[PDB]
């Protein structure tokens, strides 16, 4: 499922910004 | 038509009152923008207490007992990361804006090593924590928060400010259950287009990723991402690594949980719209395409602004300087050098 894929993505915690 | 005489006149009047409000708000903003406040306190006025999330820590004002969230910036690191302009700009914005869903700058000052911004302490913690705990918000719950973001962006955009870092991590829940937007590190006053690749991967609009320039409509895309994540529990575009997230964003193929209402799906398809000639918030009717959308039909925009709507969730208030709504972070001592650092670069702070 999409939720399972979300868990597997490793991006369930706080997300950092970028600046390039 | 969709509206009888009474409803049409009421809506027309409401939209004209918005214009009147924003004209006054811009006049007030520009006075403070052009003559910013400076040096309204000093470090020995405060007790250090705990780190809440640059680094932000809880402090207590020694004379009033009031608690605040103090953002501490190391001048040397700021230079090393080419962040001088961002940190000056963030403070300049915070001291000039005024809106009920923006956390307020209460004091600012500097010393030989660091810059300090002392803001309102918002003890209910981040939306992020509450969302991950509950899984997903009901649509009425999500709508209550979304309406505050819509009004906040209507305000900011009228000032030619683009926010550029919407996400649950940057939204704090106050003691009345209302949103407080924090962190203006990537905000920029731009009247036309800008080009910087900045923000958080999941929330970037296609045109930020692509080399083309972009405008305030990237914030309305980000709102679509936020509403989707609030209602689903996960964002519409994710992957293991940012590069793959960008590929999905630029394709723009969005799929929805089966529990999303039809009204919600229609709104999100119009916010998460790759084509700028079609994206809500970017058309002739401006923000009204969003505010008048069926998903917001039950929203009393004035009552939200006046904070008269009952919130769906009130954080547990365990005391004046209680931190039980925040994560724990490693604690650093906050060092101040005997020698002034980078003085010329930070004169305006």
């Amino acid at each position: 499922t999409t939720y399972a894929d979300f868990i597997a993505s490793g991006r369930t915690g706080r997300r950092n910004a970028i600046h390039d | 038509g969709h509206m009888g005489n009474a409803a049409a006149a009421k809506k027309g009047s409401e939209q004209e009152s918005v214009k009147e409000f924003l004209a006054k708000a811009k006049e007030e903003f520009l006075k403070k923008w052009e003559s910013p406040s400076q040096n309204t306190a000093q470090l020995d006025h405060f007790d250090r207490i705990k780190t809440l999330g640059g680094r932000v820590m809880l402090v207590k004002h020694k004379e009033t007992g009031n608690h605040y969230a103090m953002k501490i910036l190391d001048k040397q690191k700021v230079v090393k990361l080419k962040q001088i302009e961002h940190t000056l700009n963030e403070k300049r914005i915070l001291q000039a804006v005024n809106f009920p869903f923006l956390v307020k700058l209460e004091f600012s000052f500097k010393d030989n090593s660091n810059l300090y911004m002392v803001m309102e302490y918002v003890p209910g913690g981040e939306m992020f924590s509450h969302l991950r705990r509950i899984g997903r918000f009901s649509e009425p719950h999500a709508r209550f928060y979304a309406a505050q973001i819509v009004l906040t962006f209507e305000y900011l955009h009228s000032l030619d400010l683009i926010y550029r870092d919407l996400k649950p991590e940057n939204l704090l829940i106050d003691q009345q259950g209302y949103i407080q937007v924090t962190d203006f590190g990537f905000a920029k006053r731009v009247k036309g287009r800008t080009w910087t690749l900045c923000g958080t991967p999941e929330y970037l609009a296609p045109e930020i990723i692509l080399s083309k320039g972009y405008n305030k409509a990237v914030d309305w895309w980000a709102l679509g991402v936020l509403i989707y994540e609030m209602a689903a529990g996960y964002p519409p575009f994710f992957a293991d690594q940012p590069i793959q997230i960008y590929e999905k964003i630029v394709s723009g193929k969005v799929r929805f949980p089966s529990h999303f209402s039809s009204d919600l799906k229609d709104l999100l398809r119009n916010l998460l719209q790759v084509d700028l000639t079609k994206r809500f918030g970017n058309l002739k009717n401006g923000v009204n395409d969003i505010k008048n959308h069926k998903w917001f039909a039950t929203t009393d925009w004035i009552a939200i602004y006046q904070r008269k709507v009952e919130a769906p969730f009130i954080p547990k208030f365990k005391g004046p300087g209680d931190t039980s709504n925040f994560d724990d972070y490693e604690e650093e001592e906050i060092r101040v050098s005997i020698n002034e650092k980078c003085g010329k670069e930070f004169t305006e702070f």
